């Protein structure tokens, strides 16, 4: 496949990564009586440990020679849940802190003392605020084409230069 | 306050109880549409059934008895499976495509209020208080709309109801009068 | 009579992308002129009004037409049929480019900057009404075929979008998958 | 209580205990949807 | 005295000989330019496929390299015959 | 010019507020004073300073 590397779930060396795993924690379980804490902390590991390996099989992730899985962010769609799903998802997390962050600002800016409410926040207020920003993109786009979004070049202060 | 009733006789019995006590005049206007809607279904049903009965189906009628054009659907077979039992061998597509037309029927219906669809609502035109009369305004050539008109219809209506029920009942199981 | 009628006569621009160039001073000449769109809005609908026709008039079969010129290359879909004619007609395909190439470089060679609202010419103003139409028909009549070739060009537009997503999504425009 | 309510409001305050229904928010999800290296699951 | 202002540059930008030339005589220069290059490489290009032609470098030709470096001089007489257009030349 | 309470725009280019607004609050009569305008502002400098004084032609009036 991509880069001559091959599936997991068909790959001699991911299979060995399985079993050498398993053998470590299987060797440090011997030394413990059935019922005790200890032999039941190690195999609720192994059992994690197991199904580790099941799921990455089944995933239709890439290995390579070293055995290990590989991530394909060339924008391959079969590869999405790589990079793109998980991209799609931060973005709309960390654009909705940056625009209700933003609201706050501009909301209390307006007022006797702006520089109080950022110290000692206005809880009511930026509660309500936080969760406005789940439609951003719909709210980021109408003050673009407004002239709400960027101010003009006659209001930026700037070094003598230029 | 509705419309006429029996011409032989008349009786509007419930129809105080709910128009008055339980809701209103808008619920007045809500049960016509309904009444109304049911009868037009039922009267297209009632033609639709007669129709296969005698026999004109495209067969006997036109120069194409192929239906499917690929799933081998004649209307020979269709015409010799009666008729509850022919709805079931429709093709997928067709009936998607059935479903499409009416769907779109049922769309006007609630959105294009007099002339023209409406751009901002809180609800749907149709969802309000009085929001389907029963009429859609469509009168291609229309010849009359007078008083006798309507009433004829209504009376079409239920009869025709009653004719495709009594209908499908004898074909699935013994009915009671003569067909 | 006035292109709106099917939106309730307003001009249709939800996303107001005719605006933008105009909301902000952040990007100076970055985003086109009305010009400029009204006539990449004609192109595109003149290019495809001929390019249904074309896929619709080669298509055999079906519904189909399996019109044919006697000589040329006969192939079944239209995904293919340009790189084989590529590759089989040199002479025929060269002189059909280099005369999509002159005209289509002689549209903005003698007018000024479409791109901001500098250029001196209606949009869509090709030379090219050789019938000498127009000039004998009325103002109502010329500003209502403008209308006429719009919506063609839109109802085209939309067609070739249906048929590029029945290739690329097999499930895309289902009443295609009856229709061919 | 309006003083306490202030205080509780100040930005040090708040920020830990935004933190700490987030630090705990993640440690959860990673509790019961474990060792997801990519949406396979 | 380069410099220049508008839509376009005045006709002494092109150089002694190109400024007194007609735009009409330029797009023509350019279009004849434009085809020799093309056919020299495409010649050029059979001539390193062909059998027995190839072999050790034989398949350069004077005059196919002369066609290429000309690919550079269509370009700008098309653009020279703009500028003599957009001056009433 | 300004009066006693305008919002001014200052044109100085060394100047910290620079493109930047702020009011009006005493505008000397005398003209022998090269800078006449005391012009307040609510945002301080780098060195916690919060007004300056200013010449006529140097500030914008926004309205
Ligand atoms: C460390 C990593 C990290 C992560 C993973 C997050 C994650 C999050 N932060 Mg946080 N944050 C972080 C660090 C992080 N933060 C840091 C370092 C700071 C600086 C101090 C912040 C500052 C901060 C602020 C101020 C805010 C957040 C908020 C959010 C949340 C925005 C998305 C959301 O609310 O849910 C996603 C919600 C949806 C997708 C709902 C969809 C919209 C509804 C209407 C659809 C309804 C569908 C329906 C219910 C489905 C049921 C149907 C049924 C049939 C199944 C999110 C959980 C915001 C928040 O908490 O929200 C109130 C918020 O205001 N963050
Ligand atoms: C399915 C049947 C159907 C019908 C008949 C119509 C008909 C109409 N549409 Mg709608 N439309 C439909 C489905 C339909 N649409 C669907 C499925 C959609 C997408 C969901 C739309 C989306 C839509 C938009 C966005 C717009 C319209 C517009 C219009 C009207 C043209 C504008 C105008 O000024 O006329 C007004 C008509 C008159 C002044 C004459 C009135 C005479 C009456 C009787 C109407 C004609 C009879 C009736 C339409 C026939 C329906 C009966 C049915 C059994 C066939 C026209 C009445 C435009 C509009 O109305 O607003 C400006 C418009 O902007 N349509
Ligand atoms: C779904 C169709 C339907 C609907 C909505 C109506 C609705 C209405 N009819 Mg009606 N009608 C129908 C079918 C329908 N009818 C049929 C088939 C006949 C022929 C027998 C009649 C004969 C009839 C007469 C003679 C008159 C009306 C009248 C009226 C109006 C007042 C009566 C009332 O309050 O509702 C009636 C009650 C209901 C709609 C309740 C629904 C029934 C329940 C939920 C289920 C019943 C199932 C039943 C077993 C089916 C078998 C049939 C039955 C005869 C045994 C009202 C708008 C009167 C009118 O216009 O105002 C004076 C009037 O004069 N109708
Ligand atoms: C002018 C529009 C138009 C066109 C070109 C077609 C074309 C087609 N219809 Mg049709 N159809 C139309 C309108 C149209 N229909 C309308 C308005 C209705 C009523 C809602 C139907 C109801 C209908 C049915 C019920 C069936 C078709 C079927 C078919 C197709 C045969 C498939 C092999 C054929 C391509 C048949 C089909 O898809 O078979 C697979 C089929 O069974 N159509
Ligand atoms: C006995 C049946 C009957 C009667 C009296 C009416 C009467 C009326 N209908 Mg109507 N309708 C009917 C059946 C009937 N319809 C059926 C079955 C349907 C479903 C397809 C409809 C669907 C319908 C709609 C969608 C609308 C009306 C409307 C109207 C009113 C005015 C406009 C109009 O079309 O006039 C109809 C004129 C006549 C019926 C007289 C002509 C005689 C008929 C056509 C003979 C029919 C024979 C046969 C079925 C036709 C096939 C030809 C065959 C002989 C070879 C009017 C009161 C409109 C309305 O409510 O506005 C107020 C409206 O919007 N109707
Ligand atoms: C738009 C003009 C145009 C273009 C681009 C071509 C291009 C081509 N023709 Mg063609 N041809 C044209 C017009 C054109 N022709 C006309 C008008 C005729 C007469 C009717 C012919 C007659 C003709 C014949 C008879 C044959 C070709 C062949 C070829 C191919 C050359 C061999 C090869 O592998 O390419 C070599 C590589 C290149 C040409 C690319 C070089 C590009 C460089 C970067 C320079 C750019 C070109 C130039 C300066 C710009 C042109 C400007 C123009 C728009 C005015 C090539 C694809 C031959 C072939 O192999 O058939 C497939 C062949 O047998 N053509
Ligand atoms: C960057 C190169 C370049 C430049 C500056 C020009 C400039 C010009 N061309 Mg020309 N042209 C070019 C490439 C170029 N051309 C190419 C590659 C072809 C195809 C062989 C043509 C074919 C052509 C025709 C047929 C005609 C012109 C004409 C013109 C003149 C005005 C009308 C016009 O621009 O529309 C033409 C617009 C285009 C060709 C758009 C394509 C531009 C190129 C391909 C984009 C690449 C630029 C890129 C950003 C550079 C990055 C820098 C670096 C990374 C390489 C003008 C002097 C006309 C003329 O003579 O004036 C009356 C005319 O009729 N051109
Ligand atoms: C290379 C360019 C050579 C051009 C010569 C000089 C041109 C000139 O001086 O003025 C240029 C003239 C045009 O004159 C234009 O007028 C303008 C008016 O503002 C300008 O002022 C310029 O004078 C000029 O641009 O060119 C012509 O009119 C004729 C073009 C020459 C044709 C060359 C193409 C040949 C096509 C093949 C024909 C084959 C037909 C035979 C088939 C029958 C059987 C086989
Ligand atoms: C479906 C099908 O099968 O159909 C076929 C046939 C069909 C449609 C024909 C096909 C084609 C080929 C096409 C479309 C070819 C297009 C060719 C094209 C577009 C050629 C433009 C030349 C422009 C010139 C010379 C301009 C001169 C301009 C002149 C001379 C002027 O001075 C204009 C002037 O204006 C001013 C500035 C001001 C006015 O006051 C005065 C006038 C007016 C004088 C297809 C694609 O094969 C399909
Ligand atoms: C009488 C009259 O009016 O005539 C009319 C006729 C007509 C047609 C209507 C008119 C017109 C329009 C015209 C003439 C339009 C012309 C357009 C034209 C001719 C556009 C060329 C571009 C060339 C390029 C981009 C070259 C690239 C060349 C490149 C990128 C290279 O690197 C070449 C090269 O790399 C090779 C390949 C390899 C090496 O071996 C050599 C080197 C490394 C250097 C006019 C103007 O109205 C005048």
């Amino acid at each position: 496949d991509i880069s001559g590397l091959t599936p997991c779930k068909e790959s001699k060396q991911f299979a060995k990564r399985e079993k050498q795993a398993l053998k470590k924690l299987q060797a440090s379980l011997k030394l413990y009586a059935d019922d005790s804490a200890p032999a039941l902390a190690i195999k609720a590991t192994m059992e994690k440990t197991k199904k580790r390996f099941d799921n990455y099989g089944k995933y239709g992730l890439l290995c390579g020679s070293d055995g290990l899985p590989h991530l394909i962010v060339s924008g391959d769609q079969r590869h999405w849940g790589e990079f793109i799903t998980p991209g799609i998802l931060f973005l709309y997390i960390a654009g909705w802190i940056g625009w209700v962050g933003r609201s706050y600002l501009i909301a209390i800016r307006d007022e006797k003392k702006p520089t109080q409410k950022e110290i000692i926040i206005d809880v009511p207020l930026a509660s309500r605020l936080l969760f406005r920003g789940f439609s951003w993109p719909v709210a980021a786009y109408r003050e673009l084409l407004n002239g709400e979004l960027v101010d003009a070049a006659a209001a930026a202060a700037a070094a003598a230069a230029a | 306050t509705p419309l006429g009733g029996e011409p032989v006789f008349i009786g509007e019995n419930y129809w105080d109880k709910l128009t008055l006590e339980y809701g209103s005049e808008a619920t007045g206007t809500y049960l016509r549409a309904a009444e109304l809607k049911h009868g037009r279904s039922a009267m297209l049903a009632v033609t639709g059934f007669a129709f296969h009965k005698l026999g004109l189906t495209l067969n006997n009628i036109s120069p194409h008895e192929y239906l499917s054009i690929r799933d081998n659907i004649k209307f020979a077979d269709l015409a010799a499976m009666s008729p509850i039992e022919a709805v079931k061998h429709i093709p997928a597509e067709g009936m998607a495509q059935i479903f499409a037309a009416i769907a779109a029927v049922e769309i006007y219906e609630l959105t294009h209020r007099n002339g023209k669809l409406a751009y901002d609502e809180s609800v749907a035109p149709g969802l309000q208080p009085g929001g389907l009369t029963g009429d859609l305004g469509w009168n291609p050539l229309n010849i009359k709309v007078t008083d006798r008109r309507r009433l004829s219809e209504l009376q079409n209506g239920r009869a025709a109801m009653f004719a495709i029920s009594a209908w499908v009942a004898a074909e699935a199981i013994p009915g009671s009068v003569p067909i | 009579a006035t292109g709106f009628e099917e939106v309730g006569g307003k001009p249709w621009d939800p996303l107001s992308l005719g605006k933008l160039e105009d909301a902000n001073d952040t990007f100076p000449n970055m985003f086109p002129k009305s010009q400029y769109l009204q006539e990449s809005e004609i192109k595109h609908g003149r290019m495809s009004m001929l390019a249904w026709t074309g896929v619709w008039a080669t298509h055999v079969g079906g519904m189909g037409l399996g019109m044919h010129i006697p000589g040329m290359p006969v192939e079944s879909d239209w995904t293919k049929a340009l790189g084989v004619f590529a590759a089989e007609q040199p002479a025929l395909f060269g002189a059909i480019l280099l005369f999509i190439s002159i005209a289509e470089g002689e549209s903005v060679g003698h007018s000024g900057d479409n791109w901001r609202n500098m250029s001196t010419k209606e949009p869509g103003n090709l030379g090219f009404d050789w019938m000498g139409l127009t000039r004998k028909l009325s103002e109502e009549q010329v500003a209502r075929y403008k209308i006429v070739e719009l919506k063609n060009g839109r109802a085209a537009m939309i067609a070739m979008a249906s048929l590029f997503a029945m290739e690329a999504i097999p499930g895309s425009v289902p009443i295609m998958n009856v229709f061919n | 209580m309006r003083d306490l309510k202030t205080y509780l409001s100040v930005a040090p305050v708040a920020s830990t205990l935004w933190f700490a229904a987030l630090a705990g928010l993640l440690i959860e999800i990673n509790r019961l949807f474990p060792d997801a290296l990519t949406f396979p699951f | 005295d380069m410099t220049w202002e508008g839509e376009y540059p005045p006709s002494k930008v092109l150089g002694p000989i190109m400024s007194k030339m007609p735009s009409g005589l330029l797009g023509l220069i350019s279009i004849a330019c434009a085809a020799v290059c093309v056919y020299s490489i495409a010649q050029s290009g059979v001539l390193q496929q062909q059998p027995g032609a190839y072999e050790n470098g034989s398949w350069v030709k004077w005059y196919y390299v002369l066609g290429s470096f000309g690919g550079p001089l269509a370009w700008g007489t098309h653009v020279a015959s703009w500028i003599q257009r957009k001056n009433g030349m | 010019g300004p009066k006693r309470g305008a919002k001014v725009k200052i044109l100085r280019k060394e100047s910290y507020w620079y493109k930047g607004t702020g009011s009006v609050v005493a505008v000397d009569q005398d003209p022998n004073t090269r800078y006449p305008v005391v012009v307040r502002f609510n945002k301080v400098n780098y060195a916690n300073v919060s007004t300056n004084n200013y010449a006529l032609d140097e500030i914008q009036e926004v309205e």
